[PDB]
This record gives structure tokens, C-alpha cells and sequence, in this order.
């Protein structure tokens, strides 16, 4: 029984994190990578 | 003018004057306006 219960145990340890990543989809800074390369897809207008 | 922000300038070009060499000025009046995206035109 106990055998079983570690088990479980460890199932539920990569629930949760599994759970908390899912989460939090987009990272802050990856957020920020992201948005940087979005700036500089822009701005075609100036150096025109 | 017309709701959306433009300004004028006028620059200084050197040109020398023609039997006599002489530094001389030709001015000229220039205009921009400001684009939707923030880029002046």
C-alpha cells in the first residue's frame, strides 16, 4: 500500500508541475524576445 | 494643419557666383508631416 501511495506521490509531483507550467504559458521574457523581434519587423517606414 | 502635426524648416545651401569668384547663398523651404505609425514622412 504504501509501495502505491510513493507512487502516487511522485504522479502528483508531475501533475502539479506539469499544471503550474501549462499555466504560465508565455514567459516574461519570453514575452520580451517576442515583442523585441516585433519592433524590429517594424520601422520598414522609416528607413524607406 | 488639418489635425495632424507638421513643421517646415528652411536650409542654406553654398553656391559660388560666377570674370568674379564669389561665395554666394541659395535658401530653400522644407516641409514634413507626421505618418499613422509614428515614422515622420
Amino acid at each position: 500500500k504504501t509501495v502505491l501511495e510513493k507512487s502516487k506521490a511522485g504522479a502528483q509531483s508531475r501533475f502539479d508541475s506539469y499544471g503550474k507550467l501549462y499555466d504560465e504559458n508565455i514567459n516574461a521574457g519570453e514575452n520580451q524576445a517576442m515583442t523585441l523581434r516585433a519592433s524590429a519587423a517594424g520601422l520598414t517606414t522609416a528607413v524607406q | 494643419y488639418k489635425s495632424r502635426l507638421y513643421l517646415l524648416w528652411l536650409e542654406q545651401k553654398e553656391i559660388t557666383k560666377q570674370y568674379q569668384t564669389e561665395t554666394d547663398y541659395r535658401y530653400e523651404l522644407k516641409l514634413a508631416h507626421i505618418r499613422y505609425d509614428g515614422t515622420w514622412n
